RNA sequence: AGGGCGAAGCCAGAGGAAACUCUGGUGGAGGUCCGUAGCGGUCCUGACGUGCAAAUCGGUCGUCCGACCUGGGUAUAGGGG
RNA sequence: UGGCCAUGGAAGUCGGAAUCCGCUAAGGAGUGUGUAACAACUCACCUGCCGAAUCAACUAGCCCUGAAAAUGGAUGGCGCU
RNA sequence: CCUCUGGCAUGUUGGAACAAUGUAGGUAAGGGAAGUCGGCAAGCCGGAUCCGUAACUUCGGGAUAAGGAUUGGCUCUAAGG
RNA sequence: GAAUGGAUGAACGAGAUUCCCACUGUCCCUACCUACUAUCCAGCGAAACCACAGCCAAGGGAACGGGCUUGGCGGAAUCAG
RNA sequence: CGUUCAUAGCGACGUCGCUUUUUGAUCCUUCGAUGUCGGCUCUUCCUAUCAUUGUGAAGCAGAAUUCACCAAGCGUUGGAUUGUUCACCCACUAAUAGGGAACGUGAGCUGGGUUUAGACCGUCGUGAGACAGGUUAGUUUUACCCUACUGAUGAUGUGUUGUUGCCAUGGUAAUCCUGCUCAGUACGAGAGGAACCGCAGGUUCAGACAUUUGGUGUAUGUGCUUGGCUGAGGAGCCAAUGGGGCGAAGCUACCAUCUGUGGGAUUAUGACUGAACGCCUCUAAGUCAGAAUCCCGCCCAGGCGGAACGAUACGGCAGCGCCGC
RNA sequence: UCUGGGUCGGGGUUUCGUACGUAGCAGAGCAGCUCCCUCGCUGCGAUCUAUUGAAAGUCAGCCCUCGACACAAGGGUUUGU
């Protein structure tokens, strides 16, 4: 017989082996359509989850009950340390897919990168690109490399940059810089393969990918969660106490006869560690890093127009399970995907933009600064030190 | 942003934290956190609670 | 014109809120929250401002034994407002309603939460305090 | 075990013209109540369900001076007890 | 020619018995529209133009409509004009 | 419930982890039986002292009816041989 | 329907119902914690069951096939569920 | 019948069908047992479409509407009584459409009901006993096998190894509503009373997350407190977590917060040019618009499928890469 | 050898709510002795004040130290165009 009392089914099929993603760095699975007249630019950067926090801002939707009232506003720190251009390849368009055609690699490439080619670096001699280098000072292979360039230009349609990570400054424990294929999306293909020519071996920042008031997609990995039950991995229905062989449980897996039980039918398994690409997270702040003329320059972090102190986003105790942020950071709207630590690719969207949401502007009034180990109360120490005033700790 | 006090303890409270309590009465506490808040639903003279403002100004501390 | 964001409502069916008008009501049976679809096994729940179905359980005889529109008024489950303050009210109140809106009844004791004044303005009229 | 209720009888005081009646005690009745050991075995339709167990376990329960519980001895044997 | 029956109004026109003549080139005592009822409109006979076939009613072949079921599916399959 | 006398080595094993399902315990915002055949399960209540105690009644009961208040520590007083 | 007993009825009931107050994760709606498991390891080590075996759709067929026909298809050895 | 008018909507007397969500026939299968109702829980299909999209119809002025087409994408709820299926009532709603899957689903539960044994009542029986007549009490076993599904190591290949990648094939997702505005406007004698574009939000669903609010809390963190025990103080411990305040981190909740997208082919339909048929016709050759559909996109997984690039065993015995013969 | 990661220490953060000791003309009262002084002195005495936002914990999965201490090319199995 039919089911008595309809109701939409738990969980979405279009996200599922419910599995353990193969990788932690999350791929961006689709780079936008380069338009070629634009000017050339880059489309992803990579991040690292180190915080949230709050943030006050007034709003401005007119129409709203909210127009012109100050809201807060939840917010995540991704720092986002200048990655270092390394490489270029080029890719050909075939009737099978999209062939990598040729891979022309930087001169110099940092132990940070090196890292990343080795499952046992303290066991290598750290012999990568050893033989590569030897092209770069040379009649023959300066030749052959031009040619490689040539034929690029010749033959490849879709160009993308390889870089990676500056894992030197970050309090995260890990040396082994991540690297990514980032594409560059512009004018024609001579052009935009002069431009990575040029950016080889070069810091790239990441006020030169995005800016102020931009939705992105937050590509990564999800919090993983292990084994779980189907009542946590599919949110179904718990059975009542008295049920004998346990509760939390679907009942009925299937019908008798198809004489199978489905795909769409839940059970327990991962729970967490997916892959994710949340879309529209609005960057309302990006933010400038620590940096020296005389003394600290610590301000330019936090500190909004309308507050004028002297913090940084960080908090009191630090970012929690993180570390100092002591580089340049964006500031997304939201939650997003994965742990506190987590590698993170950002990427420009896939979408023209043209809502009133998506095309507003956010002037921020204040970056809350309290603690996050326990309930802070406090912005600031000077400010702690002025309320409390002496300690027995002097 | 009017960053207001605590109607227990007498600390700041930034816009993000805390709750704010509507009594029939027709008056209303900010608490800064539970802890506060508890102890004002318990009836606690914040001035007898050491930690609190209102007894640090009562036992002249500080100055 | 500006809508209303939703709100921790925490009045499920089966809630006797304390009717807060002059009627002659002290209880108000929430038996039902007006504009909810819903889902399968879930109560219809109405948090401040919301309409309501509600039975009288005590008070005058003219008012127990039927059916009247209502409106929550307070509610002691602590919802969030835009501006980030968290907001509880100490009871769980509302006031017997017609369906255009208007009091049946006159004056509302205690303070009526912002959320339900500027929604209902004949109630946000003859609430003496608001949140 | 330990508690509760407090029946007859008894004392004093007060009233009553008498009949006798009230008030305060004392007294300690009962297949009386709570409740241990004991005896039992309600519900969880709990645990267990190739068990610890060919009927057990846990909590929760009924009863707990009486048609009470219980050892040993002794009587009744198969269309019979 | 408000023809007759029918008045509730049918002078062609809810219905029904009738149902012919004149002028005629020719128009039914009327196909309908519509009217309380008319009116007004609409539906032969003949021309003017154009330039050889035109049109009706049946009938039977293929094809199509008629033709709605639950795991995904079976001219055996692939396919086939 | 904790202790001495006396007695044991955790009831036929150890180690490392701390997933899902369980078995046995707990806690939960707002609502309060909307759950379910059914308040099943758990929760409320609980001791004592002081008040206060209905209908009904076989006048014995009902009755811990219900419903209330108090309770610690310390320093004293008075009363009982 | 009147000792195949009728009508009653205080007290009593692990007896059968219904409502109200209280109380609660029964539920809205699920969540977190603890212990013993389950898990991995050393040692030890059973049982039921067993024609052969073990991916499907449809067909026909003793009228619901793992095996047959026609199609889809098929990749060692395993772990927790 | 529908004032008039067979056919907007209907439809007698007759007639032709489909359907197996009714009940009968029937007895082919199973009696060395296929667990016998309902509810819960969960998935999937069907359409005979209640709502939602796109449209033709009216006895469609508007509003409300019934009739029909494409169409099953997405929905279709909360309760009172009843073991119920069914039924009815209240309430909300956009709508509270209908079914199937061994009358889906007991090694998934439950066991209220049927349907053993204990008992009561009525009627029947001389009686033992009977009763699709009522009542109450009554044991719901097993998975460690194979498959299927879920997740988890691996597998053959590529000389070995690592890299960054492509993408065959699978899956797939968004939903509907309110308010404001249009506007008391069109339309209508009035009564009443729309719509497109905007704007603001919310339902249900999905995917995350913990700044904040809440929950948990054996950090056994820090107080407080009962009974006991170290002669006491101090410091502690025991009482299967002694109890209780507050509680970091961490999990976690529409109980907190964030995000949820674009094309193509066309269907129904309405049209163009235009014969057939000197006219006329959406159609016959030819052309246009066209959708909750379908296919892709995004999104998830990634093939006994490929890719570019790196490094390729100094040695103490080594072993190999090219080249030519 | 971007000299490193680790243990201990130190900051920061944070949880709780002000440790022990000592002092006090604080302290309801009581006592002993006397100088029977009742602010006599000395003792008992919950609690109170001060020292003291004190004490204590704070990664084990919080943040910074570059202070102290050691320890850091080591082992085993592999694989060939
Ligand atoms: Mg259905
Ligand atoms: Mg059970
Ligand atoms: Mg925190
Ligand atoms: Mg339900
Ligand atoms: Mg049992
Ligand atoms: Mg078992
Ligand atoms: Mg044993
Ligand atoms: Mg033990
Ligand atoms: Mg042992
Ligand atoms: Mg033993
Ligand atoms: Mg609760
Ligand atoms: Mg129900
Ligand atoms: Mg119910
Ligand atoms: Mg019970
Ligand atoms: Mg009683
Ligand atoms: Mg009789
Ligand atoms: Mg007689
Ligand atoms: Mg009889
Ligand atoms: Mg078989
Ligand atoms: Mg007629
Ligand atoms: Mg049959
Ligand atoms: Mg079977
Ligand atoms: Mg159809
Ligand atoms: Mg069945
Ligand atoms: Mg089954
Ligand atoms: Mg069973
Ligand atoms: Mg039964
Ligand atoms: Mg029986
Ligand atoms: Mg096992
Ligand atoms: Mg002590
Ligand atoms: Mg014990
Ligand atoms: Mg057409
Ligand atoms: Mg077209
Ligand atoms: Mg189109
Ligand atoms: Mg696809």
């Amino acid at each position: 017989s039919h089911r008595k009392f309809s109701a939409p089914r738990h969980g979405s099929l279009g996200f599922l082996p419910r599995k353990r993603s193969s990788r932690h760095r999350g791929k961006v699975k689709s780079f936008p359509k380069d338009d070629p007249s634009k000017p050339v630019h880059l489309t992803a950067f990579l991040g690292y989850k180190a915080g949230m926090t709050h943030i006050v801002r007034e709003v401005d939707r007119p129409g709203s009950k909210v127009n012109k009232k100050e809201v807060v506003e939840a917010v995540t720190i991704v720092e986002t340390p200048p990655m270092v251009v390394v490489g270029i390849v080029g890719y050909v368009e075939t009737p099978r897919g999209l062939r990598t055609f040729k891979t022309v690699f930087a001169e110099h490439i940092s132990d940070e990168c090196k890292r990343r080619f080795y499952k046992n670096w303290h066991k290598s001699k750290k012999k990568a690109f050893t033989k590569y280098c030897k092209k770069w000072q040379d009649d023959a292979g300066k030749r052959q490399l031009d040619k490689d360039f040539s034929s690029m230009k010749k033959y490849c349609q879709v160009i993308r940059v390889l870089a990676h990570t500056q894992m030197r400054l970050l309090p995260l424990r890990q040396k082994k810089a991540h690297l990514m294929e980032i594409q560059v999306n512009g004018g024609t293909v001579a052009e935009k393969l002069d431009w990575a020519r040029e950016r080889l071996e070069q810091q790239v920042p990441v006020s030169q990918v995005f800016g102020q008031d931009e939705m992105i997609d937050v590509i990564g990995v999800t919090k993983g969660k292990g084994y779980k039950g189907v009542t946590s991995r599919w949110h179904t229905k718990k059975l009542p106490r008295k049920t004998h062989r346990g509760l939390r449980k679907v009942a009925c897996i299937g019908a008798w006869h198809p004489a199978r039980v489905a795909f769409s039918v839940a059970r327990a398994g991962q729970k967490g560690y997916h892959h994710r690409t949340e879309i529209n997270k609005k960057i309302y702040k990006i933010g400038q890093g620590y940096l020296i003329k005389d003394g600290k320059l610590i301000k330019n972090n936090a500190s909004t127009d309308y507050d004028l102190s002297d913090k940084s986003i960080n908090p009191l105790g630090g970012f929690v399970h993180y570390g100092e942020v002591t580089n340049d950071f964006v500031m997304l709207k939201g939650c997003v995907v994965g742990t506190k630590k987590r590698v993170l690719t950002l990427r420009k969207s896939l979408l023209v933009q043209t809502k009133r949401r998506a095309l507003e502007k956010i002037d921020l009034k204040f970056i809350d600064t309290t603690s996050k180990f326990g309930h802070g109360r406090f912005q600031t120490v000077e400010e702690k030190k002025a309320f409390m005033g002496p300690l027995k700790k002097d | 942003m009017k960053v207001e006090l605590c109607s227990f303890s007498g600390y700041k409270i930034y816009p993000g934290h805390g709750r704010r309590y509507a009594r029939t009465d027709g008056k209303v506490f900010q608490f800064l956190n539970a802890k506060c808040e508890s102890a004002f639903l318990s009836k606690r003279n914040p001035r007898q609670i050491n930690w609190t403002v209102l007894y640090r100004r009562k036992h002249k501390k500080g100055q | 014109s500006g809508a209303k964001f939703r709100i921790s409502l925490g009045l499920p069916v089966g809630a006797v809120i304390n009717c807060a008008d002059n009627t002659g009501a002290k209880n108000l049976y929430i038996i039902s929250v007006k504009g909810i679809k819903g889902r399968l096994n879930r109560l219809p729940a109405a948090g401040v401002g919301d309409m309501v179905m509600a039975t009288v359980k005590k008070g005058k005889p003219e008012l127990r034994k039927k059916v009247h529109p209502a409106v929550v008024i307070r509610q002691r489950k602590s919802y969030r407002r835009k501006d980030g303050v968290f907001l509880y009210f100490e009871d769980n109140a509302g006031v017997i309603v017609n369906n255009k809106g208007e009091m049946k009844g006159s004056a509302i004791t205690g303070p009526v939460a912002k959320e339900c004044a500027d929604l209902w303005p004949r109630i946000a009229s003859n609430a003496g305090s608001i949140a």
